[PDB]
RNA sequence: UGAGUGCAGGGUUCUAGAUCUGAUACAAGUCGUAACAAGGCAGCUGUAGGAGAACCUGUAGCUGGAUCA
RNA sequence: ACAGCAGCAGGCGCGAAAAUUACCGAAGCCUCCAAGAGGGCGGUAGUGAAGAGACGUGAAAACAAGUGUGUGUAAAAACCACAUGAGUAACUGGAGGUCAAGGCUGGUGCCAGCAUCCGCGGUAAUACCAGCUCCAGGAGUGUCUAUGAUGAUUGCUGCGAUUAAAAGGUCCGUAGUCGAAGAACAGUACUUGUUUGUAAUGUGGCUUAUCGAGAGCCGAAUAGAACGAGAAGAGUUCAGAGUAAGGAGCGAAGGAGGGCUAGAUUAUUGAGCAGCGAGAGGUGAAAUUUGAUGACCUGCUUAGGAGUAACAGAGGCGAAAGCGCUAGUCAAGAACGAAUCCGAUGAUCAAGGACGUAGGCUGGAGGAUCGAAGACGAUUAGAGACCGUAGUAGUUCCAGCAGUAAACGAUGCCUACGCUGUUGUGGUUAUGAGCACGGCAGAAGAGAAAUCUAGUAGGGCUUUGGGGAGAGUACGCGCGCAA
């Protein structure tokens, strides 16, 4: 089940059985690889890179053509971010809640949501600072 | 998450009680395969197919009329060859028939083979 | 607590559970040496100081014959029962008596006698059964 | 022992509900438990409609009705005989009552 | 190296004490009758006042209710 | 001046509790300068129903225990051999049920007594006190006290927690215990071989004292350690692998979920003014009470502070406590659709932290309605109560403290396996159906039943009960302004 609440949803998307090569498409390998690195330098998250490749350029799951994963390609090109993108999105939501509570101090429901959010940050931090993906003395922006 | 060897047992026990002849079992591990293959050698189950679904794994099996009950033991206790008959007398209905399965350096073996090979091991499960 | 490497947790839990048993608790945590007859001694010597009688509990209707004893080993004074038909007549003030338990698990009242916990066994070194049935005589 | 499967009230999947006040004694009772009664009563009694037909100035007239929903606590509903005690098998039967006039 | 012994303190276990206050047993004493039937104001849980005494009254809750409607 | 029996005998005390101020150039050992000397160490008997063997108390013809010789020993006694006399030898607890065995005869009349427990006796006692017959074990049988079993009433094997005793008010969270599939790898646990490691006791045997305990000889052995071996489970790693494991993100939509800003239709009270001219209120029935200083009722004006009727439900939302007028605004969450991204990030939780109806407390704002306390009127033997009149703290808001509820579906949280019909709510749809959250009615199993959040089961983790009472009380400690 869900980690912070009583949810038991089941909405996911199916991974294919085999992957082949997308011969119906209208670009070369080298063009697709160029499209990714452009979208990266403009500052898009890698989950959004995937959405665009599927929706506009017509490639499912973005790996059948490249034999390599999106984040690994960005490390080969040297475009790696300073913080992993998951930990980064958790710090953003915390900041937002603290900026709301700063002006609407009375909101007990928002107070409740903040302590849940903050717990999740530290649990994710401890993962990354074991795999050597963050400096040992990293601390939140707060 | 449930233990995979426990899940296997409850799935076949309930279906047998409901008088079904075949079932699909949904999460499979290496020792689950070896357990089922043991029940086939002693003629408790008849036909086995394994589905390679890339999501864990699953099996389809045909039950015989000879199977009354099976079960897993948790945890998997360590036993000397001196100890196994104690567990045999606790689990099985009669001195004449049924099988207690033990894991060893020589694979899965039954309580008779333990005497032949001169080896203890870890207790895994039983059927009769 | 049923894991294979859980022995320490399991042991500490199960030990703590036993204090719910009255028997284990009293031996561990009560005053087991407060009594004239009990854990300490099977019999007790003492001197008779007063003669006494008590009513039986309902629904019975009787006067039971009892004796006030000063116990040599503790300097407590206790009530004891005198068993036999004419038994009270075999005892004088300032006699020495030996005293015995009623046979329950803890020191508890037996039958219809309220609050009395011991009985007389011998008077002046001789069996009370022999005195009452006139098989033997007082030392004099 | 437990006398009714629904605890005598219609609350499910909720913590708490609004209270209402009894028509007969003003006691507080939870809305999901209160005995309810509907009334549709003519302003003019049946024994006067034959006089109304000669009293009115209009060519035809429709009498105005008055509408009410009433609420009762258990004690009042039993005492006023809106409901009655029933046998162990009858207790389970559920049927809508008539609108009063 | 040190036995013994001065003087202050602590740590333990027992024991005295004017007087006050619990509990238990009281064949059957005195005053009421609070609960068990709609027990004669349906009962019970929390909280706050009050009162010879059981208890009574406000406020929120529960049915183990006298209603599965 | 001398002296220290937890050496051997012995005495006094203390207790419910324990032997002779005995013989010893012999047996087993130790000590010396020794073909010898020493030893209360050790051996021999005496005393005692702590324990353990074998046998007497007659047979149908014909029976212990005595005695004398020899033996035996260091000297003895007992034991054994032969020979003499003979004719001796049972008690303890019971007889209503459990529990084997008498309604037998005489006394006693809720007395005297008996009875582990249940129970007997008030003049017809199979239960008391005795006589007589039976029963049980028998050189033994009763009682008291500790303990093991009884007992699955301590539960690893193996108990319980809807109503009998028993799931923390809700979340977060550390220590602790527990943790995918696929392909490979390594040997410290794990299991096993060989070798060590046990005198007595115990275990499997055989041999000699008339027999039986006894004595003598044999064989194997626990835990612990030394060196090898096997690799299923456990462990470590990898990525042309991507959970009906989790987190991040995208698209369209739904809800009394929460904070803030600005508005609203009535209603209940209070004042002003106008009309009218005698009662209004309240109850089962009435009295307190209010009205010619004009009530009540009907108009028009105003002033406040609460609340959101009907629609409205076995409907919805929230972690729980809880949430119902209309617009605008601010954050985050649940579910659904689908070829998005990362890759074990996870389950449960002592300590520690955050929320928690109502009533209560500290300070400010305010004050319509309702109303603890207090005061009256009735009713009653008495009402201090129930009913009526009136009336204060509180009831509302902001900033905090507090920490309890029949905080209940009296049913912990994850995760499984499971029959049918019907009815809802929100998305999606090959229009056949699904996914999440519910209600209802049977069935089969289950259970002491009632009934079923209770079916099946050695899955994981925490809380928790052990006949009533005393007691959720005393002492100590921690929080709180107090309660
Ligand atoms: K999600
Ligand atoms: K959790
Ligand atoms: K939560
Ligand atoms: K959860
Ligand atoms: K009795
Ligand atoms: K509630
Ligand atoms: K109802
Ligand atoms: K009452
Ligand atoms: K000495
Ligand atoms: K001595
Ligand atoms: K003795
Ligand atoms: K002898
Ligand atoms: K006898
Ligand atoms: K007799
Ligand atoms: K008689
Ligand atoms: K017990
Ligand atoms: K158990
Ligand atoms: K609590
Ligand atoms: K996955
Ligand atoms: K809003
Ligand atoms: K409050
Ligand atoms: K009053
Ligand atoms: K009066
Ligand atoms: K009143
Ligand atoms: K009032
Ligand atoms: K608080
Ligand atoms: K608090
Ligand atoms: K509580
Ligand atoms: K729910
Ligand atoms: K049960
Ligand atoms: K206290
Ligand atoms: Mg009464
Ligand atoms: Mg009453
Ligand atoms: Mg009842
Ligand atoms: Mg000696
Ligand atoms: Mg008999
Ligand atoms: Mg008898
Ligand atoms: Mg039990
Ligand atoms: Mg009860
Ligand atoms: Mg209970
Ligand atoms: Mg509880
Ligand atoms: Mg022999
Ligand atoms: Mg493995
Ligand atoms: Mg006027
Ligand atoms: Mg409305
Ligand atoms: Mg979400
Ligand atoms: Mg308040
Ligand atoms: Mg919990
Ligand atoms: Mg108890
Ligand atoms: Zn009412």
């Amino acid at each position: 089940a869900r980690m912070y609440s009583n949810g038991k949803g089941q909405s996911k998307s199916v991974t294919p059985y085999n992957l082949t090569y997308p011969t119906y498409i209208k670009h070369s390998k080298e063009e697709i690889v160029d499209v990714i690195l452009n979208l990266a330098r403009k500052g898009t998250p890698p989950s959004q890179i995937g959405n665009i490749l599927r929706d506009n350029y017509g490639v499912g799951k973005s790996f059948a053509v490249t034999k390599t994963k999106i984040l690994t390609l960005l490390k080969i090109a040297g475009l790696k971010p300073v913080i992993p993108e998951d930990l980064n999105n958790i710090v953003k939501k915390c900041v937002n809640i603290k900026a709301h509570l700063a002006k609407y101090t009375n909101d007990k429901s928002s107070k409740y949501q903040l302590i849940q959010m903050q717990s999740c940050l530290y649990r994710v931090a401890r993962y990354y600072k074991s795999k050597n993906e963050l400096p040992a003395g990293w601390k939140p922006p707060f | 998450m449930m233990d995979k060897l426990a899940n296997l047992c409850i799935t076949i026990n309930n279906a047998n009680r409901a008088q079904k002849r075949s079932v699909v079992i949904r999460r499979i591990s290496k020792v689950c395969r070896l357990f089922l293959e043991s029940m086939q050698k002693h003629g408790y189950i008849t036909d086995i197919v394994y589905i390679d679904d890339h999501r864990e794994g699953k099996a389809v099996v045909g039950l015989s009329g000879r199977l009354n009950r099976c079960g897993a033991i948790c945890p998997r206790y360590d036993v000397e060859l001196k100890d196994v008959e104690r567990y045999r007398a606790n689990l099985l209905p009669s001195r004449g028939f049924g099988h207690l399965i033990v894991t060893s350096s020589k694979g899965l073996i039954d309580h008779r083979e333990c005497i032949q090979h001169n080896t203890g091991g870890k207790i895994l499960g039983y059927f009769y | 607590m049923y894991g294979l490497l859980a022995a320490r947790n399991l042991k500490k839990n199960r030990h703590k559970r036993r204090y719910a048993d009255k028997d284990f608790a009293k031996k561990a945590r009560g005053d087991i040496y407060q009594n004239a007859v009990g854990y300490s001694a099977p019999h007790a010597k003492g001197i008779v100081t007063e003669k006494l009688g008590v009513e039986a509990k309902q629904p019975n209707s009787a006067i039971r014959k009892c004796v006030r004893v000063h116990i040599v080993r503790l300097n407590k004074k206790v009530i004891a029962y005198v068993p036999h038909d004419g038994g009270l007549n075999q005892i004088e003030i300032n006699d020495e008596v030996i005293v015995e338990g009623l046979g329950k698990k803890g020191c508890r009242s037996k039958g219809d006698i309220p609050g009395v916990r011991f009985r007389v066994c011998k008077v002046q070194k001789v069996s009370l059964k022999a005195l009452v049935t006139k098989k033997k005589e007082r030392p004099a | 022992t437990k006398k009714r499967s629904n605890n005598g009230r219609s609350k499910k999947n909720r913590g708490h509900t609004r209270c209402v006040r009894c028509e007969h004694c003003s006691a507080m009772v939870p809305n999901d438990k209160a005995i309810k009664k509907f009334v549709v009563r003519s302003v003019i009694d049946a024994a006067s409609l034959d006089d109304l037909k000669i009293a009115t100035i209009y060519e035809e007239y429709e009498v105005p009705k008055s509408y009410y929903k009433l609420n009762y606590c258990v004690s009042c509903a039993v005492h006023i005989k809106l409901v009655r005690v029933r046998s162990r098998w009858e207790r389970k039967i559920r049927k809508e009552q008539r609108v009063s006039a």
